[PDB]
């Protein structure tokens, strides 16, 4: 089985945990434990082939910013994730993203773009905007929601999809 | 609680030399509230607050290394960092009720 | 001169802190960084701190939803008191993690000392319980040093966390001791010992065997701050006893530190500021012609 190291960045609160966990573990995690760093592994089948998925899930407080060199230097796959209720976080991929082409010094790097808590009624980033600024990066967006799990599968399938891609 | 008496809470001033009362009667009581879960790890305290108010006079935190100083019968005072505070009770009956409170307080620490 | 310019610390009647807390919503979340620098250094510089203190964290814990959300972000709030973990406080936490540091590093680091214990990384030629067993040697060790640096505690870092300990008793009575050290652990002492280096305690970064170790022993470190366990990751349980066993100790010394002296700012062009956000500071609401008054005659650079 082929390994998929899958990194899962953005700002502090977005989900990145309870995205992960839903995937993992497959339940909602309603608590908000900030996390330093963690790691986990799934074996899954992707349009027929199964593989296993090296997960990282990333600190999103700045505090340990310091960090961020080391998974983006070994990590294939990054996981940008933004909460559609707090636009500060959604410009605060850009700055994931140029850390991620600088380590790697390369400009295609497979990422993709998440906006999580689809569930909330008050969104601050419509659609249109995260497609948009997606269509600007070159890589795909996913709408989800760790709470009612849509779209967690579809955003972690579409990332190897773009390592795939990237190998050929 | 651990303990529920009607006594009277004093302090100590230097400078007046011995306890004076810290001025009304009050329920002082002793009790724990956990850390989490209701049965597991907690802090236990002493809290004592008037009846003529019902407003706290006196609130301590429990330590295992509390000295506990019964000095007298419906008489006892202890020694929390750099002040000096004790009761004075009724009856000798409740001086021991309120002391069997804080024995067993401390046994549960942990 | 027009240093009374630098008077945004006005003090509103039974209250307190107008241009700050309109500036505080204002303000691109871009500077905040820099916000949270320039009033801190101002309002110390005045005497004036704990009032800065005391509006920032409580409008901080009025808004929260709940207890275990306070502080866990990066708000304006949150950045204040980062900051002040870090000027108050860093030379505290250099000289208190450097010998340890250098325990590790130097006279450790060669008999292939190795702290992996997540038994998916775990190199064939290592074993998972001599490797538990270093993890928890370092940590200790860790732990116990700081428990024990009461005494060397800078006052200015306990009058923060005796400022954000009554902050939030006004809302949360019960355990409100343990936002105060979970705070402190997850944004000023893990971070340094994360990344040493980076926080300026070390010369060059450790050996990558000890990077990964201070790595997960930090995650240690801030179970037993939370009194939580471990729950997420499967082969973190296996310290649960370890961390189940320290939670008290940790509170008796976050107890201690919330109970009961700089320079000035350098050349501080606080108008940038001010002035680049001069249009939305009126509309949010008495004082600004005073200020409007001011800059009308000091020209923005
Ligand atoms: N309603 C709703 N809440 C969500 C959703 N995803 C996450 N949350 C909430 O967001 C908070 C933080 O979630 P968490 O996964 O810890 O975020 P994080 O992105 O890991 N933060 P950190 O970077 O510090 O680790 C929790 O209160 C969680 O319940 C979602 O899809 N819907
Ligand atoms: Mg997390
Ligand atoms: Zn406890």
């Amino acid at each position: 089985m082929t390994e998929y190291k899958l990194v899962v960045v953005g700002a502090g609160g977005v989900g990145k945990s309870a995205l992960t966990i839903q995937l993992i573990q497959n339940h909602f995690v309603d608590e908000y434990d900030p996390t330093i760093e963690d790691s986990y592994r799934k074996q899954v089948v992707i349009d027929g082939e199964t593989c296993l998925l090296d997960i990282l899930d990333t600190a999103g407080l700045e505090e340990y910013s310091a960090m961020r060199d080391q998974y983006m230097r070994t990590g294939e796959g990054f996981l940008c994730v933004f909460a559609i209720n707090n636009t500060k976080s959604f410009e605060d991929i850009h700055h994931y993203r140029e850390q991620i082409k600088r380590v790697k010094d390369s400009e295609d790097v497979p990422m993709v773009l998440v906006g999580n808590k689809c569930d909330l009624p008050s969104r601050t980033v419509d659609t249109k905007q995260a497609q948009d600024l997606a269509r600007s990066y070159g890589i795909p967006f996913i709408e989800t929601s760790a709470k009612t799990r849509q779209g967690v599968d579809d955003a972690f399938y579409t990332l190897v999809r773009e390592i795939r891609k990237h190998k050929e | 609680s651990y303990a529920r008496v009607r006594a009277v809470v004093m302090t100590r001033d230097d400078s007046s030399g011995g306890w004076l009362p810290l001025s009304g009667l009050s329920s002082v009581t002793v009790f724990k509230v956990p850390h989490q879960e209701e049965n597991g790890c907690a802090d236990f305290f002493i809290r004592g607050e008037r009846l003529r108010d019902k407003m706290v006079v006196l609130e301590c935190m429990l330590k295992k290394d509390l000295i506990y100083n019964k000095v007298t019968p419906t008489f006892h005072h202890w020694k929390i960092d750099d002040k000096k505070f004790g009761l004075t009770f009724q009856s000798p009956a409740d001086a021991r009720a309120f002391d069997r409170g804080i024995r067993r307080a401390i046994e549960d620490i942990s | 001169f027009e240093r009374l310019v630098e008077l945004v610390t006005m003090m509103g009647d039974q209250g307190e802190l107008p241009i700050a807390m309109a500036l505080a919503n204002v303000v691109p979340c871009s500077q905040w960084d820099e916000l949270a620098r320039v009033l801190v250094t101002l309002f110390d510089s005045r005497h004036l701190l704990y009032q800065l203190l005391w509006n920032m964290f409580s409008k901080e814990v009025e808004l929260a939803d709940s207890m275990q959300t306070l502080f866990r972000g990066n708000s304006l709030a949150s950045k204040i008191m980062t900051f002040c973990f870090k000027v108050y406080g860093a030379t505290y936490l250099q000289k208190l993690l450097d010998p340890l540091l250098r325990i590790v590093i130097t006279s450790s680091d060669w008999q292939h000392v190795s702290f992996e214990v997540d038994p998916t990384r775990l190199e064939p030629s290592e074993s998972l319980e001599e490797n538990q067993r270093n993890l928890l040697q370092m940590t200790e060790k860790f732990f116990h040093a700081i428990i024990s640096s009461s005494s060397e505690f800078p006052p200015q870092l306990r009058s923060v966390c005796h400022c954000l300990y009554q902050v939030v008793s006004q809302r949360f009575p019960q355990n409100s001791i343990g936002a105060v050290g979970s705070a402190m652990f997850l944004r000023f002492i893990n971070p340094a010992i994360v990344s040493p280096y980076e926080a300026g305690i070390l010369d060059k970064k450790p050996p990558p065997r000890i990077e990964r170790g201070l790595k997960l022993m930090s995650k240690i470190l801030q179970s037993i701050a939370n009194h939580v366990l471990f729950t997420k990751e499967e082969h973190m349980r296996p310290f649960n006893d370890f961390v189940k066993s320290n939670f008290d100790a940790a509170r008796r010394f976050f107890l201690d530190i919330a109970s009961d002296f700089i320079s000035d700012g350098n050349v501080l062009a606080l108008h940038r500021l001010l002035w680049n956000n001069q249009e939305k500071i009126g509309q949010y609401l008495r004082p600004f012609d005073k200020m409007a008054t001011l800059l009308a005659y000091l020209g923005p650079p």
